[PDB]
RNA sequence: GAUGGGGAAGCUCCGUUUCAAAGGCCUGAUUUUAUGCAGGCCACCAUCGAAAGGGAAUCCGGUUAAGAUUCCGGAACCUGGAUAUGGAUUCUUCACGGUAACGUAACUGAAUGUGGAGACGUCGGCGCGAGCCCUGGGAGGAGUUAUCUUUUCUUCUUAACAGCUUAUCACCCCGGAAUUGGUUUAUCCGGAGAUGGGGUCUUAUGGCUGGAAGAGGCCAGCACCUUUGCUGGCUCCGGUGCGCUUGUGACGGCCCGUGAAAAUCCACAGGAAGGAAUAGUUUUCAUGCCAGGUCGUACUGAUAACCGCAGCAGGUCUCCAAGGUGAACAGCCUCUAGUUGAUAGAAUAAUGUAGAUAAGGGAAGUCGGCAAAAUAGAUCCGUAACUUCGGGAUAAGGAUUGGCUCUAAGGGUCGGGUAGUGAGGGCCUUGGUCAGACGUAGACGGCCUUGGUGUCGCUUGCUACAAUUAACGAUCAACUUAGAACUGGUACGGACAAGGGGAAUCUGACUGUCUAAUUAAAACAUAGCAUUGCGAUGGUCAGAAAGUGAUGUUGACGCAAUGUGAUUUCGAUUAACGAGAUUCCCACUGUCCCUAUCUA
RNA sequence: AUGGUGAACUAUGCCUGAAUAGGGUGAAGCCAGAGGAAACUCUGGUGGAGGCUCGUAGCGGUUCUGACGUGCAAAUCGAUC
């Protein structure tokens, strides 16, 4: 958010449901 | 000056020009018998100095003016 | 990235005083301004109040040295010798 | 007015310590406690030692400011004076 | 106040005197930063400021010995019969008693050549490049004067050169 | 829309002369001149403020009493606390060496 | 380092305490003497 | 200007030496968008402060007014 | 700028702490010599110089023909002094509490030493407060009403001072950190102890209360020759922000520039001493008593109050600063306040001055495009040679701009549960016992609930998906951006406001500088560049000479004098810039062919 | 020639105070991201430097077939820079 990688609080929002069901399925694929 | 006497409780004086307050207050004391609460000055622009003086609540101004004889 | 190519901190200068006095600015510039490390508490920490006094932000320490860099070579060479002479002395 | 100092008036200026009216007096001690027992003088006591003196607790003599005046006066000192000339 | 060395007593002739550096302060007109240094009075009991002229290293807080035989190390002041071969020292005195006259501008020092049998005597190379010959009871500040370097940068400015200028007692701008 | 005069005869806006608007019980707006802000005191070895002391201008620290310009420890007033810990710890560490080096003198002058 | 050195001499010194040859009786607190 | 609490506070400052003078204030308030109830205040005039007591109940004001001293000059409103 | 000294024929000069006997303080029965002062302690030189620097302390309301932080009324504070009572303290004499930061109503103190405050540059953004601005409800008054407008305007305020409370920063205790974490708009911070939990502190500042509604404001009803007063009402509750002015906090930037002093006040270290038991202490706690001199104070502060010989279209330091438009302290219009001053009247020829328009042509005019015209805001696209790579640049050159109806985007605060046990807080619907003074009435209140607004619930302890859909909902508010339809134009930065641009040559590097009133540069200065001298028994100067003055608070990275003046490249060359000089180009035009008309 | 008087204007040093819209441009440092074995290069931000710049108040003056000559002005106003 320092660097400028999110446009507004909806772009934040969904980039943060998007990345913890990456460390979901990364997790699920390492178990 | 005189609505100052009946009303305010105030004696108008044209004093020395070497006379300070405390000197103002003692010869008023001395000279008419009466207590003096305070004593406002200034110097008028003809060069000669004017004394409010106000009473206490135990004399009446307009009276001992009547006893100086101005009325 | 880069906002400018060669002139870096002399940007501030624009087209004046010549390429080679700019340059010449330029490296006594980026000495003065930088951030040096503290050798009493060991943090980067140390910048410059005048020149030739040097303050450390933490443990507010006060040194004296040179006159856009914490420390000079001539004054770095003297430290080392007068050590080694003073051992020698000792030994 | 200005502010006036805080150790000139009421209990120091109303007492004097023996050495300061020995020196007032440009006596000798001896001379000092002869006149003092010439004319009555005694010493005295402050309510406020500490602003009588300075805040200081030692034990001091003191004297009224005003005795010590009056005995500026006396003619015994002339005497005193005039003994030390002839001897 | 002026950058003068510590009057010279029996401690400083003979044992050393410890004070304690307060702080390093800028002086108008002077390249070098001025060292504010605390004493013990060995008379009185009471406290006496010196103002020397930094060397490099000499920091807040730091312990500074005078006398013959106090250690030669960085701030340290000493007479220059008591310090070895090929010492470098600042502040120098020209001769006792005089507070410092040699290599008081920044970056500037006086290096120690030899020493003289026949009399207390010592020869130094001062920064020009002369060779001369000072009474060995002559003090100095073991180091190099502060703020080295600082006329390598050039002024650029007219302003500049009127703020250097104005403090000190050169006329500027320069006539004729 | 009011607009205020300076109330003292100083016309110049300078350090002394500082002014906020206040509005008064007659519903128009004044001029009320402000003084100067007061400074904390600081500590003695280390410059920084020391807590615990009123900050008041110096003349007005002659009218509160002891407790506002003191705290309840040794150089109460004047050190910090962690300067006061330090001195404390430097004076005992002092004397230790006094012992320690007056005993290793002795002994030296001993066996020398 | 040559400033913790300057202190290192007039503070307390375990080296010294250590050159001293008594130990244990300085550990137990032998040695007391009072100045000033 | 002080404002007092303690009644029996009120009452030894009112027999103090240098007052002669106070004064029953009434007021008309509201109590949490209540109903519109009385406030009582009694100023003591010292030679310092004015020293100023409230309170809400006018029973306990009225009795308190009985309480008060009678060389004490008291001027009503 | 005296004194002490020293000069000078002298009027007087030098110097500002010295080559001065430059003055204060403590103790004493100094044990014998009998009526003569003995023993000690400490060091520094006047004075003047600021109504913009430093600095003890006052506010509100009212009052005059003219006074006002000065008078009147009320309410405060400061300083100095004398002192008493309460409180505190003491038989552990000079207080206890807290691990600590530290707390408090107090809680003795001479010499001597030390520390703090006074006390300090400039710029930038960020946060906070105050006044103002804008705005909603309600209670009043006024205006409009041809038609419309739950409407337009206006009042709804709260001083110094006092008590309680209120904070960034900072600090303390517990604990020990890598998968490093915390964290500002701005990247800084942590084993020299982070994150986290709990605390302590300064009181800028805000809030509640006292002051104080009794004041002030806005209304209604009352008399009556009057030099006159009276009676009732209301004076309440919110919101917002890149707003304006201002103050302030924590920060960041800049310096070969680092940005007063003194009076004055406080504290610390120390401990000469003094101080209590059928009695002491503490006036740094509260209260009480007394006092505050001298001089200024009116009015203007300028096109009518000063200076220019005036009652001059000139000049002269500073504070406060409403609404719209708009980037805006611009220009234009308006509110509060102020003014309507300038010799008037009647006519309207030419000429003059100021301001405009113009067919066709378009520099043909003139020494010379002089002057006018044309350009101009903002958004999007687009931009050459040259260059010291920073610029050139708003280069040049295109498109667009109104109104209206929409679409999309950009935020804040609160929200976790019942499946489940049982207690706790408050007017407890109704119902129960004890139980409150005054003027048939009688509240409030000192005590309790398993209930109520499978036994709802406002609270902790906890099992149970606590949320990997809070991926959502309730509630609150500001103005910005982007886009798409429709629609009128002879015009959309519609008034105001507001660059003409380009191609070559000469000149100076630049920013800067002097000719007050006919000469602003090609000259002066400038950073840079080189040379030369000087190590104190010295250099440069002032001086005829000196117990010669300064530089000098000086020491070769210094001092000073010279000559050249950026920089680069090859004496030439050079980007950027210019109220500098010269030749042209586009555009433009009443300069002209060639005049004509309108306004003041 | 002798002896005096002026820095209220103006010139300059020093001390203590005071004043200076709104815009353009976008330096160092910092955050995120991409290509290069490295050096380094590139993109998007953030930040807010400069004896930079447009342009008020201010300061000064290249000027004008402008008003003007016993003018309102013994030096003015307007315009302009
Ligand atoms: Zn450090
Ligand atoms: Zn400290």
């Amino acid at each position: 958010s320092k660097g400028n990688a999110f446009k507004h609080k909806r772009a934040l929002v969904e980039h943060i449901i998007q990345a913890k069901a990456d460390a979901q399925r990364e997790k699920a694929l390492n178990e | 000056a005189m609505k100052k006497v009946e009303d305010g409780n105030i004696l108008v004086f044209q004093v020395s020009m070497k006379a300070n307050k405390y000197q103002i207050k003692k010869a008023v004391k001395e000279l008419y018998e009466v207590d003096v609460l305070k004593v406002n000055t200034l110097v008028r622009p003809n060069g000669t100095k004017k004394a409010y003086v106000r009473l206490t609540a135990d004399y009446d101004a307009l009276d001992i003016a009547n006893r100086i004889g101005y009325i | 990235a880069k906002r400018t190519k060669k002139v870096g901190i002399t940007g501030k200068y624009g087209v004046r005083y010549g390429s080679s006095l700019r340059r010449q600015v330029k490296k006594l510039e980026i000495q003065q301004h930088a951030r040096y490390d503290c050798s009493f508490c060991g943090k980067k920490t140390v910048k410059r109040g005048a020149a030739g006094i040097w303050t450390c932000s933490c443990c507010k320490k006060t040194v004296a040295g040179g006159a856009y860099t914490v420390s000079t070579a001539a004054a770095a060479t003297v430290r080392s010798t007068i050590r080694r002479l003073r051992e020698m002395v000792e030994a | 007015m200005r502010i006036k100092k805080k150790n000139t008036r009421g209990n120091a200026r109303n007492f004097i310590t023996r050495s300061q009216a020995v020196r007032k007096l440009q006596v000798s001690l001896a001379d000092f406690r002869r006149l003092c027992i010439f004319k009555g003088i005694y010493p005295r006591e402050p309510r406020n030692k500490k602003k009588a003196n300075k805040g200081s607790t030692a034990p001091t003599t003191f004297y009224y400011a005003k005795d010590i005046q009056y005995l500026m006066h006396e003619p015994v000192l002339a005497k005193f004076r005039e003994h030390k000339t002839f001897a | 106040g002026a950058a003068k060395l510590r009057t010279l007593d029996y401690a400083e002739r003979h044992g050393y005197i410890r004070g304690i550096v307060k702080q390093i302060v800028h002086d108008s007109g002077r390249g070098a930063p001025l060292a504010k240094v605390v004493f013990r009075d060995p008379y009185k009991y009471r406290l006496r400021e010196e103002i020397f002229i930094a060397n490099e290293g000499v920091h807040t807080g730091q312990f500074i010995y005078a006398g013959k035989k106090a250690s030669l190390n960085v701030g340290n002041v000493l007479p220059l019969g008591s310090v070895p071969e090929g010492t470098i020292v600042s502040n120098v005195e020209e001769k006792p008693g005089d507070r410092g006259a040699l290599a008081r501008a920044s970056g500037n020092y006086v290096i120690i050549i030899g020493h003289n049998p026949d009399e207390n005597k010592t020869r130094v190379r001062l920064p020009s490049g002369a060779k001369k010959v000072i009474s060995s009871d002559a003090r100095g500040v073991i180091g190099v004067i502060a703020g080295g370097g600082r006329v390598d940068k050039p002024l650029l400015k007219a302003g500049r050169a009127f703020h250097k200028y104005r403090l000190k007692r050169n006329s500027w701008p320069k006539t004729r | 829309a009011q607009r205020v005069t300076f109330r003292r005869r100083n016309p110049y806006n300078t350090r002394s002369n500082k002014i906020k608007v206040v509005k008064t019980p007659g519903g128009i707006l004044r001029a009320q001149h402000v003084k100067k802000l007061a400074t904390r005191p600081k500590c003695g070895d280390c410059g920084s403020a020391l807590q615990g002391i009123s900050t008041l201008r110096p003349r007005q620290y002659a009218t509160v009493s002891k407790t506002h310009k003191t705290v309840s420890r040794a150089y109460g007033g004047s050190r910090c606390a962690n300067c006061v810990k330090e001195r404390i710890i430097r004076a005992f560490l002092i004397e230790e060496q006094k012992i320690v080096k007056k005993v290793v003198k002795e002994q030296t002058e001993a066996a020398k | 380092i040559e400033a913790a050195s300057l202190g290192k001499e007039s503070l307390f010194n375990l080296k010294t305490a250590e050159k001293t040859g008594i130990l244990n009786d300085l550990a137990k607190g032998k040695k007391r003497m009072i100045f000033t | 200007a002080r404002e007092i609490t303690d009644i029996k506070q009120f009452l030894e400052l009112t027999r103090r030496a240098d007052v002669k003078t106070a004064t029953v204030k009434i007021n008309k308030k509201l109590n949490k968008a209540g109903k519109p109830f009385r406030q009582t205040k009694f100023k003591v005039r010292g030679s310092s402060s004015l020293y100023t007591l409230v309170i809400n109940d006018a029973g306990k004001a009225k009795k308190l007014i009985q309480s008060l001293p009678p060389t004490l000059k008291v001027n009503r409103l």
